[PDB]
């Protein structure tokens, strides 16, 4: 029926999204201006990239027993994630309502042919908007939201993980706070089978993250292009 | 070999 902690864990999650979330999006005037006339949008993109890497650490850091791992495995759930929970973290901003990103305003709401001039091609671009709208159709309530975010980043099976035994243990308890509340705190038929469903997206993520991992490099392949990205973009994309 | 991140991460 949801123990004293698992309230607690909800509670510093859903302030640990709102320490790390501006829906002001305010922060967008100090990335490069978005050009929309060949990659074009890509220092846009890459500078809101960065910064939404480092909202991503920020909420990470606050995710209970996140900080008794070690510091490489830290890093290794970092970087295998960091793209998932940015395309997880962005449904906030994603209205179906012409299924684009509305980050405040007209400059800051981007869509397929934005995303095109960054250097993707339909192959990641397609299913991402699939993944959003699918998302946006469980209409989550909060707490779900920030609990799917944090059992994304503590995953145990991430290529590089040591000490995958207390991955698991820090996942599973955040998956029980879930699934419980799930079934004390959302009502039917809005929740029917929605653990499932969840669970499903962060299987649609491995597949994004999969393939946006190839459009990198072969867009980061050259350096021309390499060269527009952020240093900490670069470090945690490979 | 991950600077900033770590240095975020701290
Ligand atoms: C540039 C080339 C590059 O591959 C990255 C190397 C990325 S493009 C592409 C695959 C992609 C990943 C998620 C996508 C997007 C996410 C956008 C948001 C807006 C807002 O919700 C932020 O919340 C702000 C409040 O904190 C999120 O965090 C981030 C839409 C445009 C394309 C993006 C940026």
């Amino acid at each position: 029926k949801l123990s004293e902690e698992q309230q607690h864990i909800i509670a510093i999650l859903l302030d640990a999204h709102h320490k790390t979330y501006d829906p002001t999006y305010a922060d967008f005037r100090d990335f490069r201006p978005p050009v929309r006339m060949p990659l074009s949008m890509l220092p846009h993109l890459a500078d809101l990239v960065s910064y939404s890497i480092q909202k991503v650490i920020g909420f990470a850091k606050m995710i209970p027993g996140f900080r008794d791992l070690t510091s490489d495995d830290q890093i290794v759930l970092l970087k295998s994630s960091a793209i998932e929970v940015i395309m997880l973290r962005s449904n906030q901003s994603f209205t179906m309502d012409d299924m684009s990103w509305d980050c405040g305003s007209q400059d800051y709401k981007y869509d397929v042919t934005d995303v095109s001039k960054a250097g993707h091609t339909l192959e990641l671009i397609e299913p991402l908007i699939k993944f959003q709208v699918g998302l946006k159709k469980l209409n989550l309530h909060e707490e779900e939201h920030v609990l799917l975010m944090a059992i994304c980043i503590v995953s145990p099976d991430r290529p590089g993980v040591q000490d995958a035994k207390l991955v698991e243990a820090i996942q599973d308890r955040l998956s029980n706070t879930l699934q419980t509340y799930i079934r004390c705190r959302h009502p039917p038929p809005g929740s029917h089978q929605l653990y499932a469903k969840m669970i499903q997206k962060l299987a649609d993520l491995r597949s994004l993250n999969e393939e946006h991992s190839k459009q990198y490099r072969s867009l980061s392949f050259q350096p021309e292009n390499s060269m527009k990205l952020t240093p900490l973009v670069l470090e945690v994309f490979g | 070999n991950h600077p900033m991140l770590m240095n975020l991460l701290k």
